[PDB]
Formats: structure tokens, C-alpha cells, sequence
RNA sequence: UAUCUGGUUGAUCCUGCCAGUAGUCAUAUGCUUGUCUCAAAGAUUAAGCCAUGCAUGUCUAAGUAUAAGCAAUUUAUACAGUGAAACUGCGAAUGGCUCAUUAAAUCAGUUAUCGUUUAUUUGAUAGUAUACUUGGAUAACCGUGGUAAUUCUAGAGCUAAUACAUGCUUAAAAUCCCGACUGUUUGGAAGGGAUGUAUUUAUUAGAUAAAAAUUUGAUGAUUCAUAAUAACUUUUCGAAUCGCAUGGCCUUGUGCUGGCGAUGGUUCAUUCAAAUUUCUGCCCUAUCAACUUUCGAUGGUAGGAUAGUGGCCUACCAUGGUUUCAACGGGUAACGGGGAAUAAGGGUUCGAUUCCGGAGAGGGAGCCUGAGAAACGGCUACC
RNA sequence: CCCGUCGCUACUACCGAUUGAAUGGCUUAGUGAGGCCUCCGGAUUGGUUUAGGGAACCGA
RNA sequence: GAUAAGGGAAGUCGGCAAAAUAGAUCCGUAACUUCGGGAUAAGGAUUGGCUCUAAGGAUCGG
């Protein structure tokens, strides 16, 4: 597994490393705190893959709603379908039925997730099709 | 009737799609385009007029075309056309150069005459001072704006340095 | 006309979605400019909200900047000759964004005097867009990566 | 659908305009201007149905139309512009000023004021940030842009504009304990002091205020006007009822004594 | 008013339906019809077809007036009052109508734009390194017309602008680059260029955990606001405009200065908007169980296009995406909703239709202008 | 009391040769109006405008 | 043994004789059925030359 498997090169757009320098050679890396109490994966901090849509190296901002739900797929690159389970009332029975509905959400190679892990999602601007939400947090399941 | 339109090589009609500054349309909206059925430019046995305009003057006189003129309806309204028009300097006063065509309502006869245009007097150079005079109160209402809250951020930041001095 | 709207395609299920509207102006698409290297020519469009865009037919020189020395010049290119999406616009020299071409050499050899006759390059500027072929020096890594693509 | 909407039925006005059913068709579609549509009183609304100084729209054209109505200082010839929270209305000719304050139940209230208060207002501080060359300002209620404020400004906080030069006098930290005004929800008109702010980031968030009788309600920060230092002191004249709410027990009896 | 009664038997008690009964913002129809107030009305069948007429035009002291228009001689021999026609500006994208299509589509409540465009209104904002003020067209107008016919227009002769195309006028410094000479311990320098604002790149500020051996804004969050450096540009615009008053200083000049206004202008903010967008919720049908992916279906990378996000499109690459918790398909005598009728409660039926949102102008499709239209009381083409 | 063939009359639906017929929607393939973008093109029409007969060369 | 305007089986017992189709790639393919077939069903698109691009392997070297 490498970062540079594209046609293209990959890297953080305007993030300079200046081959001038001194002999401190490290590759400089930007980062951010989504903020809203999500802590940043050292894998982002630390790590050296590239990704646009990452919460945390990419240039995607959280904003609007978070999601929870159980990871039901995993074979898509980059990208997981949750499952969310809900009740519905049905007020003339006065009783419920169980419904869901499944959501597409991004992940960045900073998280590790499996089928059956609980993650959380917060909602960020259409990143594909239907891709609208992307992993913020992962609690194992 | 239908008129011919330069540029079209034909001698027989085509329909065009016409809009705003082509010859032969007139759009009645704005950004308007009609389709119309215009004749060529090359002259034919099909067409029912045909203008000409006179180059070089021949030998014997027309009849009513070749002795007799008709003067220009309107003379120079701006002023440095009436100044191009018959050697004005630009130090001269057109004022009293206007042609004036004289009206005859019954027993009195007036003169009417254009309002020149582009014509500089003391209203206009009045304007002009106005102008400048203004962006100079301007500039300095802003540069003085600017130096007062200067001194407002210094004396807060030197109250600042004693506050931390104090802490 | 070209449009971007949604509605002319399938949902994530598969259902074949009918037809609610016609198509709206506030969605249009126009064609790709296609910039090529020759005389400096321009097409203004009129976009929405009395905005301008300057499609670049064909261009021949652009200003780029060295990273470096953080020194810009405005200096020739010969063609473009790798492009991460399409081999036919490296092989019929097709300026577009994250393109890589060759640059001349003569104001960056004068500068550094003064401070192959050939410089890489990588279009950053959209053509399509603005009508300025505008980029940077590959240096380092992107180089490496560049240089072993483009020899094999 | 194609571009802005220019009319207004009637039925679809705000309600707080109290215009009748049946007396037309349309209502007045404010002008765009310093308030937002929903927050705001036109002016044909209020010189013909809340003075009643004219008797219709010929009349408030005309009345507009001899220079006669200015707000905040400045003489308006639209009929219908947006007049809205905090703006000073004079009419020099009948020497009257006017204040546009919520009164506790909810609507504008026909407050007069002496010139002397007429000659400032208050506008709460929406916004901070840096313009053109690097010059801080201040975007308040009504749609002001102050340059070179006090370096002590920030988002919440009010300012009281002096209206002839357009500067800022004085300011009012946001702070627990200042008297406040709600502009928004069902406490509109209701004024207090800020006893706890409860925040919530990511979201919306929400003020605590107390009211003079000590009736306690919950609003969000972006329904709340600091108009005053601290209780019993406002910086503008209140509408007559102070913003004290009554059950409508309590309203009931006043009006039966009132009235006999 | 939370109600029942007649009908199967020779007679009985039941199940059960038929029938009776009352309302309907529920339509039609018959007979009949004196008064006041209020008031629906070619939705249902044919989103079937249309004669005729009207429904969108518009001028203030303040764009352009030689009407050979009217009026009077008056503070006026450049015009000056009033005022057709035209050019210019703005509006014509509002309103009004209808409900064909449309079943996660529209819509409702709730969200987002740190994902964009925005005429206008309202605030701010621009001294930038021939001037007593630039050009040449054109309309109306005059007079030659062609066609049976249209809100068709062509030659010829004029003439204007806030129309079109161009262009100076200005503070004081200060800073940067190149740099002849010069000082010669690394300084000083003549002379050349550049400074406002827009565009497009690249690179830097944009900080903020508490003691020992000088500045730095906002947010929950940004590569945000903003500044700086190196350049770039068929070089954006930093008023060649218009009305009323006519004032002040004398070194007796058409001298120098200037008051209230019209319109316009770059950027930022605001407002009127627009476009996408999160969550949850739609009637009947299984005699609809698998659907989507050639020729985009799900996702990844890069690009193009857009006002902008996004398979919206292209190239390459993976095989994904939905579904018995009903996907997909079919039907609807289906626009959704606020609401309406009846109703002890729970419910059942209706909602074309006074308000909000959507869509359409015979059916499609494509566009110009404009801030805003895929407009039809706008155009082009087909049926 | 009652069941059913068979006969007569009337009505409703079903099967049925006719590769039956008609109407509407979607679509493969072929032809293809028109607009838009691009590429040249360059009727005529102004002069960067220069010329003792005037030869040019710039823009739209 | 060839060709033929317009028509296209009206010729003749009868389409006898001739014509038309035809390789390959890709798409699409009905009734019926003994479920194996029918099937090359039917019905469509492409195909030259030149200049390129990509994919598909072997043997050595840790």
C-alpha cells in the first residue's frame, strides 16, 4: 500500500515542502480539528496518505448533522454504507414497527472499520452521488 | 419588396435570421432575432427598384436631379463640431456662430437655435471643483478617521503593556 | 442544452426516474475549450449574474512560478506531455489543469545568473476557465515521480 | 419561480402589521432595506393604519412626497420602506418622534420620544471582522457597517450610534446580568436581565432571562437585544406596560377596573 | 343524543345482509320562490378548438429637443415654458389562470451553504505616480420607393447624448527592485524603473500549557477575513453627465474658489431572491421478486463544465448500489400541504378550488437579452 | 318438499381460425430540422492612417 | 454466360430458372417445447489504409 498509486501525484494542494532547506527533511503536513468534541486520529497527524475528503487532511468541513449507525459494507474504496434502525409510531395502532434506512458515508484510511463496528458520521457537502455524511469518530463493535 | 442585404451572393431570396444591427430588421425587444426572407446583393431581371447614387456628373443636366439642391436639415449642434465645421479655435466662442433658422408664425418671426453640447462654463468647471474638492474632504475625513482610531489602538495597547506589567 | 442537473439520471436503488421538469437555465453546461498552443486568442462568455469567463482556444506563453526561489516569470512552453487523465491530450498537446509541460528555460537561467533549455512544468491555472496558462517548477518528489513516469 | 416576487396578499402578511381581511386583496411588500421583511413595519403601514394621519395610500403618497417622514435623519420618499426594530421616525412638522419598540404583547407599540432621545439609536453587533487594507468593523441590527470600532467590540455586544455622523457614543458588553429585549418567538416584546447564558456549540445557543416579575423564560441568543447596564436602566424609553407579562387573569382584571 | 326500526318462521331465539334514518365547504335535477346581509360559479367530460376587443407600459427642475407643434415676448440671439416623435434608462421573469404530468418526485416540519449567483433598497468604500473638457456614427426629421398583404423596410441628405469608442487633471511622504560610481570591514550612492483597485498563479504572516540556565481578528471547525513577496492580463475602473441657487477673496479677471441635489461607479456588508442540501413522513397493487451497470449503475484518482458542490460529463480503475422492515414494476376516474365533511373516543371520506410550495402555456426541443427565463400576452425549428 | 339432463325465450361473461383490428406510452436502428460552440472565410467600411500617379497595411 | 428504365410473379400447373442473403465482431432474438432445443430465429450496427497507445510472457541476478 503506497500514497502515490494514482496516475497523478498526490499530496495536499498548496502545502509547500521546500527541497532548499535545511537538513530537517520531513515532509511538512497540515492538519485540523473538525472541532465539535471529535478528537484527530494520530494516523491523520502522523500519518502520510493523501485524501481530499478526509474530516481531518482534506479540506471537507463538518457541519449540519451527525449520524450514527452499525457498518453493514466495507467493499467499497474509501467508502462504507451504515445501517440506521428506527422505530415508527403508528398512531392509530398506538404501537410502533421497526424501519431503516441506509446512509452512505465516507472514510478516511485514518480509520480502520469492519462489518458490524458502530460509527459516528457527521454531515458534510456532497462528496459523490450519494455520499453526504463522513466518519468522525469509530467505537468497535 | 423584399430588400437586398450585402453580403448575400445570390440573385434569388433566402431567409436569414436577422437581429439587432443587421440591415433589413428592426428587433422590437431587446435581444430580439426574427427570421426573414431577404434578396441577394447581385443585381438581376427581378427586381422591381433599384437605387443609385450619382458619382461622377455627366454631360446634359437632369431634369430634376443634376440643378437644383436641397440644403442639410439640422447644421453642428456640438460645439466641437461647429468648431470643426468652419475654423473655430477652441479659444473661440461658438456663442455667436449657431445658424438660426427664423419662424414665421403670422406677423412675428423668431429665430430657434440648438443647445450646444460639450460646451464648458463656469456651472461645468463649478462641477468639476465640486468633484475634486470632495474626494480631497473625503480622503482626509478617512486618513484622519484612521489616524484617531491609530491613537485609540495605542492607548489601548499601552494600557495593555501596563495591564501585563501589573499581572 | 448541456446540463448538470440530477434528475436525468437513475437513483442509487435503480429506479428509473420520470420526468418532472423541463431543463432550467440556472443548471446549463457549455462545451470544453480544448486550449492548444498557438497565437494568443480568447472567447469571453457571458455566465450568470453578469459574470465573465475567458475561454483559452490556444495560448503560447504563461507565467510560472518557481517554488524555490520563489521567483515568477512569464516565459514560452513547448507542449504539454503527461496528463493523469487522458494520453490523447498529451499526445494532441491539449493545455489543461495537473498537465505537465516543458517551459523555456532562458528567464529562469537569467535570473539565477543574475541573483536542456527546457523546464517541467505543471498547469495549476484553469484555461477553460480564466484563459492563463499559469503554473509551477516541479522540484523533488513530484520530479522523481514526473521524470520515472514519463521515461519508463 | 423566474425572479423575486414583488406583491404581498393579504393574508399572507406578518400579523403583527393588524391588517383587516376584507379591506383588499394585497398588503404592502416591503421594500429591501436595513431590516429583514419578516422584522419589519412599512411605512404605509404605520402613517395610515397604526397613526392613522392618512386615510389611504394617496395620502401617505402625498404625505411622503412633501419630504415630510424621515427615519434615522434621513428624508425617504418610498412608500413602502422598510422601517424596523430600533429606527427613530420624525415628523418635524407635527413635532412628534416616534420609536418602533416591541411592546410586550408582541406588536410595535406607538411610542413617542422627545427629539433629544430621537437624535440616537441602538443596534445590536451582528458581526466583527476585518475589511478592505485590513480595517475592522461592525455590522449591527439594521444592516450598519461602522469603521474603526473600539478594539474591545465583539459579536453580541450593543453600540449606541449617534445617527447624525453615523459613530458609535458608547457600547454595552454582552454580559450576565444586562438588561435585554427579545425580537424574536413568542416572547417578543418581553424585557429582562440575563441571569445564566447556557451554550451549545455546533447548534444554537440559549439565554436565560428573568423577568421584572421575576418570571423566568428560555430564548435563543439570536432573539436577544441588550438594551440597558443593567435592570431598571435601559438605554432607550420603554413602551408604555414596561415588557412586564401578565396572565391573561391578571389582564382581565386591569381591564375591568380600568373600565369601570 | 355514545339511539336504532321493518323484512327469512306455523310461532321462537340468532348470524347476517337488504331496506329505513340524518348531515355534507356535495354535485346534479324537479316543483316552488316575498324581504335584508353574505356569497360560490366551464374544476370534474375535452391540458378539446378559438372569431373579436382588451389585459404592459413608463418623465421628473434634474439623459438627449431646430417637431418646419402650441404659447408669450422675456432676467435671455446657443437653448430655457409646455411638449408629440424618436434615441437612452427601467420594467415587461410581477400579477392572473390551470392541475396534464408527477408516488422519495412535488410537498410538510426541521437543517446546511466553511458549496454558490444575486438587478434593486439601505450602510460603508476609491488623491496612485487637448483639461476652459476627445472622436464619428445613428434615430426622429426631409424627400425617392417596392409588395395585394404584416408592428416589413431600402436607397439619399442631416443632427444629439448618463447611447458607442477613447482619455488627463493631485497631496505629503514612504517602501521595493536594477544599479554607474564610491566608501573599502561591508556602508553611501547618481541614474533607471513599481506602487490605487480588479484577474491568475506560486510562496509566506495569520501565534497563543503555566517558572528556571514587540504586534497578531473571527469560528465548534477552515488553506476564513486580511496582509506581504514574485510575476501575469487582446488591462476592469479611480465621473469628458445633469437641475436649481448663485455666494466668498480682492493683486478690478469672464481670475481663484463653492451650496443643496439627479444619475452613475469598484469592493465589502445588508435586504429582496435563487440554486443545491440533512433528517423523518406519501394512496391501491405480489395475477410486480429481484432491479441498476452496452450507451454511469455504486465508489476511487485526475480533469472538463458550472455561479458553485456533485458521475453533472470525460479518461483510467475497482464491482459495487437497492430489496420481503416490500426494492423494482404497474395503476391512480393522484399536484403536495394549510385545511373540509361526519364524527363519545379512536377513526372513515374528501382536498381541481380564496393561502404556501411545485409545474405548465397544443406536444416536444433549442436559445437571445437580461441580475433574474430554458419565458411562450419573447424568438428559432419540427409535428 | 325437491334434483337434473333435454326443448323454447332473454341477458352476461369465457374460449376461438383470423401471423384479427384500433388507440396511447417507452424504446433499438436509419434519416434528420434548428439553435449553440469552434474553424477558417472576408460582401463592405472606417482609418494605426502613409502617399505625387497614389502604393500600401491595421481594425470592425 | 452477362446486363437492363418503370412495375415486381400480373407469367406459369407451380416463383420452374435466375436474383437477393452470405465471412467475422458486437447488439438483439418470438410462438412452441420431449426443457435438450427452436437459433445463424427474426432484426440491426461495424469492417480499408496509415500513425500510434495499452494488455497478455521467458531466462538470469539475494
Amino acid at each position: 500500500l503506497t500514497v502515490q498509486s494514482e496516475r497523478a501525484f498526490q499530496k495536499q494542494p498548496h502545502i509547500f515542502t521546500n527541497p532548499k532547506a535545511k537538513a530537517n527533511k520531513k515532509t511538512k503536513r497540515w492538519y485540523k480539528d473538525v472541532g465539535l468534541g471529535f478528537k484527530t486520529p494520530k494516523a491523520a497527524i502522523e500519518g502520510s496518505y493523501i485524501d481530499k475528503k478526509c474530516p481531518f487532511a482534506g479540506t471537507v468541513s463538518i457541519r449540519g448533522k451527525i449520524l450514527t449507525g452499525t457498518v453493514v459494507s466495507t467493499k467499497m474504496h474509501r467508502t462504507i454504507i451504515i445501517r440506521r434502525d428506527y422505530l415508527h409510531y403508528v398512531p392509530k395502532y398506538n404501537r410502533y414497527e421497526k424501519r431503516h434506512k441506509n446512509v452512505a458515508a465516507h472514510v478516511s484510511p485514518a480509520f480502520r472499520v469492519e462489518e458490524g463496528d458502530v460509527v459516528t458520521v457527521g454531515q458534510c457537502r456532497p462528496i459523490s452521488k450519494t455520499v453526504r455524511f463522513n466518519v468522525l469518530k469509530v467505537s468497535a463493535g | 419588396g423584399f430588400p437586398m442585404k450585402q453580403g448575400v451572393m445570390h440573385p434569388t431570396r433566402v431567409r436569414l435570421l436577422l437581429s439587432k444591427g443587421h440591415s433589413c430588421y428592426r428587433p422590437r425587444r431587446t435581444g430580439e432575432r426574427k427570421r426573414k426572407s431577404v434578396r441577394g446583393c447581385i443585381v438581376a431581371q427581378d427586381l422591381s427598384v433599384l437605387a443609385l447614387s450619382i458619382v461622377k456628373q455627366g454631360d446634359n443636366e437632369i431634369e430634376g436631379l443634376t440643378d437644383t439642391t436641397v440644403p442639410k436639415r439640422l447644421g453642428p449642434k456640438r460645439a466641437n463640431h461647429i468648431r470643426k465645421f468652419f475654423g473655430l479655435t477652441k479659444e473661440d466662442d461658438v456663442r455667436d456662430f449657431v445658424v438660426r433658422r427664423e419662424v414665421t408664425k403670422g406677423d412675428k418671426t423668431y429665430t430657434k437655435a440648438p443647445k450646444i453640447q460639450r460646451l464648458v462654463t463656469p456651472q461645468t468647471l463649478q462641477r468639476k471643483r465640486a468633484l475634486k474638492a470632495k474626494k480631497v474632504k473625503n480622503a482626509q475625513q478617512q486618513r484622519d478617521a484612521a489616524a484617531e482610531y491609530a491613537q485609540l489602538l495605542a492607548k489601548r495597547l499601552h494600557e495593555r503593556k501596563e495591564e501585563r506589567a501589573e499581572i | 442544452g448541456i446540463s448538470r442537473d440530477s434528475r436525468h439520471k437513475r437513483s442509487a436503488t435503480g429506479a428509473k426516474r420520470a420526468q418532472f421538469r423541463k431543463k432550467r437555465k440556472f443548471e446549463l453546461g457549455r462545451q470544453p475549450a480544448n486550449t492548444k498552443i498557438g497565437p494568443k486568442r480568447i472567447h469571453s462568455v457571458r455566465t450568470r449574474g453578469g459574470n465573465q469567463k475567458f475561454r483559452a482556444l490556444r495560448v503560447e506563453t504563461g507565467n510560472f512560478s518557481w517554488g524555490s526561489e520563489g521567483v515568477s516569470r512569464k516565459t514560452r512552453i513547448a507542449g504539454v506531455v503527461y496528463h493523469p487523465s487522458n494520453n490523447e491530450l498529451v499526445r494532441t498537446n491539449t493545455l489543461t489543469k495537473s498537465a505537465v509541460v516543458q517551459i523555456d528555460a532562458t528567464p529562469f537561467r537569467q535570473w539565477y545568473e543574475n541573483h536542456s533549455g527546457r523546464l517541467y512544468a505543471v498547469i495549476s491555472s484553469r484555461p477553460g476557465q480564466s484563459g492563463r496558462c499559469d503554473g509551477y517548477i516541479l522540484e523533488g518528489e513530484e520530479l522523481a515521480f514526473y521524470l520515472r513516469r514519463l521515461t519508463a | 419561480a423566474r425572479g423575486p416576487k414583488k406583491h404581498l396578499k393579504r393574508l399572507a402578511a406578518p400579523s403583527h402589521w393588524m391588517l383587516d381581511k376584507l379591506s383588499g386583496t394585497y398588503a404592502p411588500r416591503p421594500s429591501a432595506g436595513p431590516h429583514k421583511l419578516r422584522e419589519s413595519l412599512p411605512l404605509v403601514v404605520f402613517l395610515r393604519n397604526r397613526l392613522k394621519y392618512a386615510l389611504n395610500g394617496r395620502e401617505v403618497k402625498a404625505i411622503m412626497m412633501q419630504q415630510h417622514v424621515q427615519v434615522d435623519g434621513k428624508v425617504r420618499t418610498d412608500t413602502t420602506y422598510p422601517a424596523g426594530f430600533m429606527d427613530v421616525i420624525t415628523l418635524e412638522a407635527t413635532n412628534e418622534h416616534f420609536r418602533l419598540v416591541y411592546d410586550v404583547k408582541g406588536k410595535f407599540a406607538v411610542h413617542r420620544i422627545s427629539a433629544e432621545e430621537a437624535a440616537y439609536k441602538l443596534g445590536k453587533v451582528k458581526k466583527v471582522q476585518l475589511g478592505k487594507k485590513g480595517v475592522p468593523y461592525v455590522v449591527t441590527h439594521d444592516g450598519r457597517t461602522i469603521r474603526y470600532p473600539d478594539p474591545l467590540i465583539r459579536a453580541n455586544d450593543t453600540v449606541k450610534i449617534d445617527l447624525a455622523t453615523g459613530k458609535i457614543d458608547d457600547f454595552i458588553k454582552f454580559d450576565t446580568g444586562r438588561l435585554v429585549m427579545v425580537t424574536g418567538g413568542r416572547n417578543l416584546g418581553r424585557v429582562g436581565v440575563i441571569v445564566h447564558r447556557e451554550k451549545h456549540e455546533g447548534g444554537f445557543d440559549l439565554v436565560h432571562i428573568k423577568d421584572a416579575l421575576e418570571n423566568t423564560f428560555v430564548t435563543r441568543l439570536s432573539n436577544v437585544f441588550v438594551i440597558g447596564t443593567e435592570a431598571g436602566k435601559p438605554w432607550v424609553s420603554l413602551p408604555k406596560g414596561k415588557g412586564i407579562k401578565l396572565s391573561i387573569s391578571e389582564e382581565r382584571d386591569r381591564r375591568r377596573a380600568q373600565q369601570g
